[PDB]
């Protein structure tokens, strides 16, 4: 069931307040991003290890010092994996 | 079938058959990285991104349409520089580049003749032959593998295939490379006259004009005696302009070759008596982009290029530089 | 340098608010918490959104992109806002998983989170 409007209670506002639940803690598998792996320039620097089929399609991000956005996701193409890394402006 | 040049004859036959029976998909590693730029990135940024990620090329993404927007290679820069040198009476006009977004660089090229209207690309599930024919129909030395997600109509850039990685693939997968035992000087392959050559004294922009005019990816540097010393590659141009110093173009080749990081695929040489069997082996274990053919005393005789080799196996027996 | 999602600091529901507003500015649509009689359930930090895909909107095709967000406490005071793709579906028929336009949308979202 979708919706277009900001839930009201998140403007009460807002300390006071319910003393609402925490989100769950970070599970161990999002601790590591395969992009940080370049075992491979020996000699094909594009090779990554096999991903982990839980983490297909999760956005990852990275600091550039260049004033653009670094984004990436991993996906199955037929039986092979493509991690695409996008460099993109903000405007 | 049972002697050199009849054994080679047959061996080539298997190799093309091998090529046709595989797909571009098949060449790809089972899990790899692909770096993609927004077409609206500024030129300086994109240069900084190639160097930092250690790459010489990247496919462009037109993100509003979700469409492949061209392939960015050192050729784009080599062609714009040539143009400015041949046309502008103003040496500092080249500096203007830095203001361009990749999209506006591509328009200048479009307007200047330097680009196809039709983007070369192929479906990754089509035949590997498809990839070669295209890369040899246009003299492009790499090609995008593009598919389409029918749920959105958006395009899916799967990879970019280089000539080098097709040949490596062939070197590792075809036993029949070892049966190509015919010396180069018997076959008809490579260029053996009218070499574009340069010396240390030569100016970089003259080397760049040679590169654009002959649609060649590299230029050999020789001494007065014509011994081979080194090479000046279109990828070398990236290292001179990486900091916005477009005056590094007035450097002599020698000066510019000192700014080179170690890193450098090296320069590969063979004798004229060398055969294709050994070369596929050099390829199997090392990153060769071309072979300079030399004599006892390292004197240049000619050039055996990757296109050259691909073209020799795939076929049955002044302006502008293509994607590099 | 590479890590999943985008980092966040501060107060958990303060961040939940910002993400909600950020969606609203992109024009995404979203699920919303529903309490247990009382009483807000921890899954409120699980947001399913739906995004009209602009280049399909340009044809005038009704094709949508499904994106799930999830908050996780990392240290005390530090959070990962995790973003994952549930795929695209047009209102019609008749089997690739591209990262696009999923990546172009995460790009939009991130612009909204930051221009806030
Ligand atoms: N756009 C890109 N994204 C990711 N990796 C790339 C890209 N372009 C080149 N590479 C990688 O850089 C390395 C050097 O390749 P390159 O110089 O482009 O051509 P070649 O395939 O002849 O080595 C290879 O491991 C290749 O996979
Ligand atoms: N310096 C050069 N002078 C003359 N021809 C060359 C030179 N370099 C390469 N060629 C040839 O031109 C074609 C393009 O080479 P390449 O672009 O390096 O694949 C190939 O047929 C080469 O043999």
């Amino acid at each position: 069931q979708y919706s277009t409007e900001i839930p009201a209670f998140l403007t009460s506002n807002t300390l006071q307040e319910l003393k609402l639940p925490k989100p769950p803690s970070l599970p161990p598998h999002l601790e590591k991003c395969i992009l940080n792996s370049n075992t491979a320039y020996k000699e094909d620097q594009s090779v990554l290890p096999n991903p982990n089929h839980v983490l297909l399609n999760h956005l990852a991000a990275a600091n550039t010092q260049l004033g653009v956005l670094a984004l990436s996701a991993t996906t199955r193409y037929h039986r092979k994996y493509v991690t695409t890394a996008m460099f993109k402006n903000f405007d | 079938a049972m002697d050199v040049q009849e054994t080679q004859k047959g061996a080539l036959k298997e190799i093309q058959a091998f090529i046709r029976s595989r797909t571009s998909y098949d060449v790809l590693p089972t899990s790899f990285r692909l770096i993609v730029f927004d077409v609206t990135l500024f030129v300086k940024t994109s240069l900084s991104l190639l160097t930092l990620n250690n790459i010489v090329s990247a496919p462009l993404w037109d993100s509003e349409a979700n469409k492949f927007a061209g392939l960015l290679t050192m050729a784009d820069f080599v062609n714009v520089i040539k143009y400015y040198y041949q046309s502008s009476s103003f040496p500092e006009a080249i500096a203007e580049i830095d203001k361009f977004r990749l999209l506006g660089l591509r328009e200048v090229e479009r307007k200047i003749g330097a680009i196809p209207p039709e983007t070369i690309y192929v479906h990754p599930m089509h035949s590997l032959m498809d990839a070669c024919l295209a890369m040899s129909k246009s003299r492009a030395r790499r090609i995008p593998l593009i598919d389409v997600d029918g749920e959105t109509g958006s395009e899916m850039i799967v990879s970019v295939l280089t000539q080098y990685r097709i040949l490596k693939f062939i070197s590792m997968n075809c036993k029949e490379t070892a049966m190509l035992r015919v010396p180069l000087n018997q076959m008809t392959i490579g260029t053996w006259s009218n070499l574009a050559t340069a010396s240390m004294e030569t100016k970089v922009y003259d080397v760049i004009k040679m590169l654009a005019e002959k649609n060649i990816s590299a230029v050999p540097i020789v001494n007065s005696e014509g011994t081979l010393l080194n090479v000046y590659e279109s990828v070398d141009v990236m290292h001179l302009i990486q900091d916005g110093d477009y005056s590094n173009l007035d450097l002599s080749v020698g000066e510019a070759l000192l700014k080179r990081p170690a890193n450098f695929d090296g320069v590969h040489t063979c004798r004229a008596t060398d055969r294709l069997d050994g070369i596929f082996d050099a390829i199997k274990h090392s990153r060769v982009h071309r072979l300079f053919v030399v004599d006892e005393n390292l004197k240049l005789e000619g050039i055996l290029s990757l296109a050259d080799i691909l073209n020799y196996i795939i076929y049955d027996k002044d302006n502008f530089e293509s994607a590099v | 340098k590479w890590h999943f999602g985008v980092r966040c600091r501060g107060d958990a529901p303060e961040i939940l608010l910002a993400v909600y507003r950020a969606l609203q500015r992109a024009g995404a649509q979203f699920t919303v918490p529903k309490p247990v009689n009382g009483k807000y359930r921890s899954d409120m930090y699980t947001i399913k959104s739906r995004w009209e895909i602009p280049h399909c909107k340009r044809e005038g095709k009704n094709t949508y992109a499904y994106i799930e967000l999830q908050l996780y406490e990392v240290m005390p005071g530090c959070f990962m806002l995790d973003v994952k793709s549930n795929g695209y579906k047009d209102i019609y028929s008749h089997d690739l998983k591209s990262s696009f336009p999923f990546l172009d949308l995460c790009a939009m979202l991130v612009c909204k989170l930051f221009s806030a």
